[PDB]
RNA sequence: GCGUUGGAUUGUUCACCCACUAAUAGGGAGUGAGCUGGGUUACCCUACUGAUGAAUGUUACCGCAAUAGUAAUUGAACUUAGUACGAGAGGAACAGUUCAUUCGGAUAAUUGGUUUUUGCGGCUGUCUGAUCA
RNA sequence: UGAUUUAUGGAUUAACGAGAUUCCCACUGUCCCUAUCUACUAUCUAGCGAAACCACAGCCAAGGGGGCUUGGCAGAAUCAGCGGGGAAACUGGCUUGUG
């Protein structure tokens, strides 16, 4: 019974991988960069704040 | 087998081999012939020596030197038989000898708590009566209340000094009746 | 998720924490931590051990009977999901939980009251 | 574990080593279990044996009824006396330790059972559960 | 891959010098055969 | 160890044999020695040589004959036809060389074996090795021809159908070429070729069937010719000792048909010459292809010639083809209600089966003993909806399937929710908050509990109107 | 109606199924094709429920029920016991128990109008399942068989009991319990019909090795078709017989 | 001879040779490489570990025998107050490996990262960057040569930061640095998205959500200098072997008369890095909401700091991440936190996560009360509280 | 590349049985230092494992990575399937999903263990007039 | 060199012993399977202060029927543990699966 390193494994996880479990992915760091995007954007007011 | 093997399981081995030598032996054993067996000194060594006292006139344990002196080698010789023509089935059959003494779940009454040297190790739980006449002259001391209506649903929980006090509490129940 | 009493400690139980006996008769026994387990296993007495609620609660310390105590008995009678409902029992444990702290507060005055006259004449 | 033994395992504490006397609990008549061998093993160099809960081993019988003691037949274990973790979060154990017999299909031999059981035993083996009076 | 142990070509003397006592063991067995 | 054994494993020749022994030696064990080892190591590494090759060879012929079945009294059926088929004398020869063979081994590894103890030096013990290893080649090499006979007795008996001879059995014998290939494949799947040639089916053929909740086998025969009762060959024979053994119905496929263009006094003397073997053996003639001439217009020759065969005592004719299902269905009906009879008549005569027959066959009745009727409760909704068809269209979606289709059998989560009643299923998806700071929220839950926090409220008012709590 | 059926791999169906006519009940094991096999049999006539017990899967014989009312042991979750009444409608009265012992489908047979009880049993339990119920509850063993529930299957319609029953407790049992009945096997003789099938009186389900007799006799005591009274068992008393 | 039984080593030669590293900063070697098509996003982490609790949770597996039940499972928890940008490096390509070229500076630094560029701090004139914020302080220009260079050259770039460990409980007061790179493309957005992050803050959230799988890498839990037996899983010899017992007793004869480097000889234990990976978050807190532990059932006014505080740590007034497992670290130590090098695959990664309870019972003793308002409660009045 | 089990056993065990396991293959260099028989200065340096260290203007920070090392393994279940295949009897499969065994690395939330925190209690004898301590 | 013989039914042996052993019950960290705690040293420092032993001294593999030949490496100086070493096994390519 299989190894890890198998030829088999390893391309069946890699249409696994172009398949569903990149998807969560792309959505993940582009819901994450929008959160970090308007995180800057609060510490520019909080930077206006004092420019006021 | 190879003497020196494990001495539970080539004991039933030769156990079972030595009750067909009895199924033989009854059937073809003359009046003061002999039953000669190899044995290994099992569970069974007294009941089979006992019933074999039970069965037979001459029964020896050879105890033999020559053997490895680490297993249980015993050999027994059986001389002299009756030539029972009548047989007695109890004998030979192994399930009326085994009988297995107690020492000295259950939920039982208080009545006879109080009513019962050697008959006080038995009390393991006991069950509750509230309207019975009896109850209700108990019912004017110190009973039904601190920790006794529990002490009454169990007693493994008690520990020495509360046995002490439910033995006083008999005392008290014995002097009542 | 349930919390649960501790059979010697009359402790809470969280989940994960302290020990589950079981017995031949089959009866479970929690066990608030090493302390009650091992009191059990020693087959001492709560009744008699101090620090309990099994003790204080017969003795006579804080109180054993109340109208606020038998509502949180088990609901084997488990009735169908309102959230209103839910939106009703939650404000309502709030507030049982204060006039159980003013009644245990009360208890505990009346417990005490009297002090002061007898040190009056300690001195 | 073979035909019968119904879906997997978890890692639950063993406690049991080959040759720890134990009771049954069935109504055949036998009283007490003796461990030989556990199924299902690996192995580890002077390692024992160890049996656990919900383990199908194949162990003899030392005291009973004649006709079952002193030869080697399955034996499923239901009580362990030693400490062991749920994973709905609590540690428990039974007071004695305990074992009964069945087939190597899984199939009850007995037709009655004392005592509280495994949880876990009971669910991963139909028999015991269908002859179980007792569990936790 | 895993590659394996060589015989090597070294001439360790041993063998050179049994070989030329070898071999003049064999001359010595033609020439005692060679009459026939 | 029977049933159509397959535990012979296999057998090589002989020459391969001794490669696979041999080089199984040599790759397994040690194959160094220097000379300038001492003698007891060196001793021992030849005596370990031969001791591992002689256990291989006998486990060998182990797995040989205990593989191999044994044929004396193993069933009368099967062990005498595998005599009728497989040259028992060549057969029981052969397993009495490899038996000699095995001896011949053990013997001469013993005896080498005490040879070597007191082995002195290399090539002593060398030569030795290999002389012994020569000798039990030359024997193994003298048994080339036999093994390789039970070679292919081992693939045939491979080949062998599966009988239990004991069982509910209905043998089937007709003539060649009458339709007996398109009556079992109606009765049963086997596809044998219905193909018009003379030895089309070679061997005994089975197909298995039910009828009235039971279990039945069919075992039709390759088909006879006159040869005549004296001497024969092997499939006939077989068929013979079949028709000997097997304690079951025996079936005629009479074709009272155009085909089958053998004459019918061929027919019948073929017949004739099988009288004697029909004593015991519950004969059921049935004539085929039927439909197709309406034998009532039959001439008095071939009528008479049916009374010629009609004259034994125990006889029993029906009559069925080879297009539609009834009459192959009720013939067959009757054919087991035949087995039914002689299996009665095997049964009721030992008067065993009365003593724990009646704890099964005893149903038990009330008397109903009340006056309340308990009626047993069948709602409306399970008869006024359709039941599920498997192959339709359109049908109910059956969440197996969604679980396949969105999804997967192990990978999809069903929403447990929203399968069930509320008074509103939009809260039926929100989440239960189940804790408090303590005190668990489910030992709570109930209703009248603002009337009961309001009679609280009461006593606290009762409480501080009066000014308890200072 | 007789279906065979398996849960995952095992004939053993009553270990993890209850059914009432009302009602039935499912373990979560892996994929949703024994639900769909139900499902196949009753549509939304009535709920097939998925649950669990203790994080435990078996239902069958940890629990008991009828279509008047439904028990489970002390050790239940209460976020179970509220996900049964949110999945069951408020006709069919809903109770957790304390006891002794907790193994309810295995120390119960009952039907909609009659149970059969463990002797060892408590009284409180005792009177709360025929306050429950509005049923009648009996307190026997089985030709000495124990853990009655069990060894015997039971419906309105019928009855069955495992083999080994001699026919004076055939006998007076059917008397008691106001059905017919019948010693027999199940599942290539698996004496435990309890756990080894279930019942209601319009489905029966049993696993795969069951044979073509035992779901026809079965089919006959409990009357499966809508109608077959007696019929069925009329016509194969012969197989009976010829076979066993 | 060939030794007649033939078994695995006791230990692991993959992480050897044994040693303390270097420094408590655990580096990390390698990041997950890009997607130059996705935009900007950090690769990495740091976080301060403090304690380890308790949670409940529904599992929601399919194929499991923990569908939809509730299962509990053991946390830890790491301090992360948001982490601020203070410079870039750039990197380039050699056939030598990545080389430093050049590293350009944010133009305002606390006094927490000149504690950490000096060493002797209070016996300083305080003068690190002086000179460099003078370089800026001009219309500059320097600066923008720099990194016009880097968009020129310059494949690969880190951003340096440091923490606000100012903002914690703890007594270091001496920031941590450290390089982190980057998955997106377009490094002139890199760089003006760090031209712009200057002197600005970025807190967790912004980089990590839930149900995600991350690694890691940290240096544990020294125990100094340990024998054999303690140290590997070595046996210890039976009694009176002369010259000590807790020991290799025969590594051969005079032949072999010359040691192996693969039998566990003594030395140290701990202080190593290592990494552990896949481990998954259950929970992202953010300090400035009251009663993070606050659960999505429980619906009590809590903080996860549990009572009696951390232990060897006090409690939270930052953010928190909440992770399963067993991290390596010890108590109020750094960890350096990566994400994963790879598509994960494993539907374990998925789980629309229901954790239904956390603990904070007290961890100074057997902990059984989660608020001191449940303590109050169940014990009531007191002889000092009136 | 990884792995190769736990027990019982000698006036001539000889070659073994018992079971489990996926299996329970074979040999060298080994203890001429511990053990069994009817028995004829390991203190010098060496290498190894851990640990410091002037030197290159100094000191500090951040990193690269020449190289050397390398670890994962094994089995079972769910469907797939009671399908293919098979007269029957019997009955697999890679894709998907989940658990365990073994081995390793870390870890101390919880459970268990452990106590010189000799922390809080308890106890014998003696001593400090008794008590307290 | 020393329990007991002219039909006694002695001669068969009760008891006797820092003598030995089989089965069964009990017991326990011998073991699974190790973990922990204690006092001292070990360690460092102030002071006192040896001996054994010593051709030189030392890094390894193959070869030469510790040093030479050929190669691999070697970076000052050093500390603590360490127990592996410290002036009885190819005549001649031996041995292998096939009398």
């Amino acid at each position: 019974a299989k190894s890890l390193r198998a030829s088999s494994h390893l391309n069946a996880k890699s249409v696994k991988r172009r398949g569903v479990f990149q998807k969560a992915v792309d959505a993940r760091e582009q819901r994450i960069s929008d959160k970090l995007k308007e995180d800057l954007l609060k510490q520019k007011l909080e930077d206006l704040k004092k420019k006021e | 087998p190879n003497v020196g093997l494990g001495w539970v399981q080539d004991a039933f081995t030769q156990s079972q081999l030595t009750l067909q030598a009895l199924k033989l032996a009854v059937e073809n054993l003359v009046v003061n012939g002999t039953f000669v067996t190899k044995i290994f000194r099992s569970k069974d060594y007294n009941k089979l020596i006992w019933v074999f006292q039970q069965l037979f006139e001459k029964v020896e344990a050879t105890k033999p030197p020559a053997s490895r002196n680490v297993s249980a080698e015993i050999f027994v010789v059986c001389k002299g038989f009756k030539a029972p023509k009548r047989l007695d089935p109890r004998l030979l059959d192994p399930k009326e000898v085994f009988e297995e003494l107690p020492d000295g779940y259950h939920e039982t009454s208080i009545l006879d708590f109080v009513r019962t040297i050697s008959m006080l190790g038995e009390m393991n739980k006991f069950t509750i009566d509230e309207n019975d006449h009896e109850w209700k002259i108990l019912k004017k001391l110190k009973q039904t209340t601190d920790e006794f209506r529990s002490c009454i649903e169990d007693l493994k929980v008690l520990g020495k000094k509360d046995f002490k006090m439910i033995l006083r509490w008999r005392k008290i129940a014995r002097e009542i009746l | 998720m349930r919390i649960y009493q501790c059979h010697f400690c009359s402790s809470p139980c969280y989940p994960g924490h302290g020990i589950m006996f079981v017995r031949n008769d089959a009866k479970e026994f929690r066990f608030c931590r090493s302390k009650c387990h091992k009191a059990f296993k020693q087959r001492r007495n709560p009744r008699k051990l101090k620090w309990t609620k099994a003790f204080r609660k017969a003795a006579g310390k804080e109180l054993a009977v109340d109208s606020t105590l038998t509502f949180a008995q088990r609901r084997n009678v488990p009735v169908r999901y309102n959230r209103e409902l839910v939106a009703t029992t939650l404000k309502a444990m709030a507030r049982i939980e204060e006039i159980r702290q003013k009644r245990e507060r009360a208890f505990y005055k009346n417990r005490m009251r009297g002090n002061k006259e007898k040190d009056f004449l300690r001195d | 574990s073979g035909n019968g033994a119904q879906g997997t395992k978890f890692r639950i504490s063993l406690g049991l080593p080959v040759g720890a006397i134990m009771n049954c609990a069935d109504n055949s008549g036998a009283r007490n279990l003796y461990i030989i061998a556990v199924k299902g093993s690996g192995s580890r160099l002077n390692r024992l044996p160890a049996a656990s809960l919900g383990d199908m081993v194949m162990a003899t019988v030392k005291k009973g009824k004649p006709e079952l003691r002193k030869k080697v037949m399955p034996a499923i274990v239901v009580r362990q006396a030693k400490s062991w973790r749920r994973r709905d979060g609590v540690f428990l154990y039974f007071e004695d330790n305990a074992g009964v017999i069945a087939n190597p299909k899984g199939e009850m031999k007995g037709s009655a059972i004392t005592g509280p059981v495994g949880k876990e035993c009971a669910d991963l083996w139909p028999r015991v559960a269908s002859n179980s009076g007792v569990v936790v | 891959m895993r590659v394996r142990k060589r015989q090597s070509r070294r001439t360790s003397t041993k063998l050179k010098e049994g070989i030329k006592k070898k071999a003049s063991a064999h001359r010595k067995k033609e020439k005692k055969m060679a009459k026939k | 160890m029977q049933l159509s054994w397959k535990d012979i494993p296999t057998v090589a020749p002989a020459n391969d044999l001794l490669d696979i022994v041999l080089n199984r030696t040599q790759r397994k064990t040690p194959t160094v020695i220097r000379p300038g080892f001492k003698i007891t190591r060196i001793r021992a590494f030849y005596m370990r040589k031969v001791k591992y090759t002689g256990e291989g060879f006998v486990e060998k012929f182990e797995d040989i004959l205990k593989g191999f079945p044994n044929i004396n009294d193993v069933h009368p059926f099967h062990r005498d036809l595998m005599d009728t088929l497989y040259e028992k004398n060549h057969y029981k020869i052969s397993l009495a060389a490899i038996s000699r063979a095995k001896s011949l081994v053990e013997q001469v590894a013993r005896d080498y074996v005490r040879l070597l103890k007191f082995g002195q030096s290399l090539f002593q013990c060398k030569q030795l090795k290999r002389a012994a290893l020569g000798r039990m080649a030359t024997i193994v090499k003298k048994l080339r021809d036999p093994l390789a006979y039970l070679e292919q007795v081992r693939q045939h008996i491979g080949r062998l159908p599966s009988i239990d001879p004991n069982t509910r059995t209905l043998l089937i014998c007709g003539y060649p070429n009458v339709g007996k290939s398109s009556f079992l494949r109606c009765i049963t799947k086997s596809d044998v070729d219905v193909q018009p040639y003379a030895f089309t089916t070679k061997s005994l053929y089975v197909g298995h069937f039910d009828y009235k909740y039971l279990r039945f086998q069919a075992i039709d025969t390759p088909g006879i010719l006159d040869r005549p009762t004296e001497e024969m060959n092997n499939i006939e024979m077989q068929s013979i000792y079949a028709i000997a053994h097997l304690r079951s119905c025996v079936l005629y496929f009479m074709d009272l048909s155009e085909q089958c263009g053998f004459t019918i006094e061929a027919q019948v003397k073929l017949f004739h010459s099988i009288k004697p073997l029909f004593a015991n053996k519950s004969v059921m003639v049935v004539i085929n292809k039927t439909d197709i001439i309406r034998p009532e217009d039959l001439d008095e020759e071939r009528a008479q010639l049916l009374e010629s065969v009609k004259e034994v005592p125990g006889v029993e004719i029906m009559t069925s083809s080879c297009q539609l299902e009834e009459n192959v269905m009720e013939v067959r009906n009757k054919a087991c209600e035949k087995l039914l009879a002689s299996r009665i008549e095997n049964k009721l005569k030992s008067q065993s089966r009365i003593n724990n027959v009646l704890n099964k066959i005893h149903v038990a009745q009330p008397q109903a003993r009340d006056d309340v009727k308990r009626t047993p409760f069948i709602p409306e909704s399970v008869k006024n909806l359709k039941k599920y068809d498997p192959e339709d269209p359109n049908r109910r979606k059956l969440a197996r399937d969604i679980e396949a289709e969105n999804g997967g059998a192990g990978v999809f989560n069903v929403n447990l929710k929203d399968k069930y009643l509320l008074e509103d299923d939009e809260w039926k998806n929100d989440i239960m908050p189940e804790i408090l700071d303590g005190k668990n929220v489910y030992d709570f839950l109930d209703p009248e509990i603002a009337a009961k926090l309001q009679a609280l409220e009461e006593e606290e008012e009762k409480l501080e109107n009066e000014g308890f709590y200072n | 109606m007789a279906t065979r059926t398996q849960f995952e791999n095992s004939n053993e169906i009553g270990v993890f199924s209850k059914l009432t006519n009302t009602y039935c009940l499912v373990a979560v094991g892996g994929s949703e094709n024994f639900y769909s096999a139900f499902e196949a049999e009753l549509g939304d006539a009535i709920p097939i429920v998925h649950t669990t017990i203790a994080g435990t899967r078996i239902i069958g014989r940890m629990t008991a029920g009828n279509r008047r009312g439904l028990l489970v042991p002390t050790q239940t979750t209460d976020q179970e016991l509220q996900h049964l009444r949110n999945s069951l409608p408020d006709s069919v009265k809903i109770q957790r128990v304390e006891e002794r012992l907790s193994a309810l489908g295995n120390v119960i047979c009952c039907n909609d109008y009659v149970a059969l009880v463990h002797p060892d049993i408590d009284r409180e339990t005792e009177e709360l399942i025929s306050d429950v119920l509005g049923v009648e509850v009996f307190r026997q063993t089985i030709s000495g068989n124990i853990l009655v529930g069990s060894y015997c299957s039971l419906s309105n319609q019928g009855g069955l009991v495992h083999p080994q029953t001699s026919v004076q407790d055939q006998e007076e049992l059917s008397s008691l319990l106001q059905v017919p009945l019948v010693a027999g096997t199940v599942n290539r003789g698996s004496s435990v019909v309890g756990a080894g099938m279930v019942v209601n009186d319009y489905l029966a389900v049993t696993g795969l090795d069951t044979t073509a007799p035992e779901l026809s006799v079965i089919e006959s005591i409990f009357r499966l078709q809508d109608a077959q009274p007696e019929s069925i068992s009329g016509n194969l008393r012969d197989t009976l017989i010829e076979t066993y | 001879s060939h030794r007649k039984y033939e078994a695995p080593r006791h230990g692991h030669l993959g992480f050897l040779p044994r040693k303390r590293a270097a420094s408590i900063r655990a580096r990390v070697k390698a990041f997950p490489k890009d997607d130059r098509s996705k935009p900007v996003a950090l690769t990495s982490f740091l976080g301060y570990k403090a304690g380890m609790t308790t949670i409940v949770r529904d599992l929601d597996r399919p194929g499991s025998k923990f569908h939809k039940r509730e299962v509990v499972e053991a946390v830890t928890v790491v301090d992360t107050p948001p982490v601020v940008v203070v410079g870039v490096v750039g990197y380039v390509e050699t056939p030598r490996g990545l080389r430093s070229l050049t590293t350009v500076w944010a133009e305002h630094l606390s006094d927490e990262v000149k504690r950490r560029f000096y060493k002797n701090w209070y016996k300083s004139k305080k003068k690190a960057f002086t000179k460099y914020s003078a370089k800026y302080a001009q219309d500059g220009a320097g600066i923008e040569r720099e990194l016009a260079r880097i968009k020129k050259y310059a494949s690969v770039v880190r951003v340096l930061v440091h923490t606000q460990i100012r903002k914690t409980p703890l007594a270091q007061k001496k920031a941590h640095l450290a390089e982190i790179q980057l998955n997106g493309g377009s490094i002139s957005e890199k760089v003006d998205w760090a031209r712009e992050h200057f002197e600005k803050t970025v807190a967790v959230d912004s980089v990590f959500e839930q149900n995600e799988m991350i690694d890691a890498i940290a240096v544990t839990k020294g125990h100094g200098f340990e024998g054999v037996t303690h140290r590997w899983g070595t046996k210890k010899l039976p009694r009176k072997t002369h010259r000590g017992l807790r020991k290799v007793a025969c590594i051969g004869a005079w032949h072999p008369a010359h040691v192996m480097w693969s039998v566990a000889r003594a030395g140290q234990r701990g202080y190593h890095s290592r990494t552990s990976i896949n481990h998954k978050i259950y929970r992202v807190g953010k300090g400035d909401d009251e009663a993070n532990g606050a659960t999505s059932f429980d619906r009590t006014k809590k903080t996860i700091t549990p009572m009696g505080g951390f232990v060897h740590y006090g409690e939270i007034k930052n953010d928190f991440i909440m992770v399963k497992g067993c991290i390596p670290g010890n108590r109020k130590r750094i960890v350096t936190l990566r994400k994963s090098l790879y598509t994960n695959t494993s539907r374990k990664a998925l789980e629309e996560v229901s954790l239904k309870w956390i603990d904070t019972a007290s961890k100074f003793g057997k902990g059984r009360f989660q608020t001191p308002a449940e303590k109050h409660a169940f014990m009531g009045t007191l002889k000092k509280d009136l």
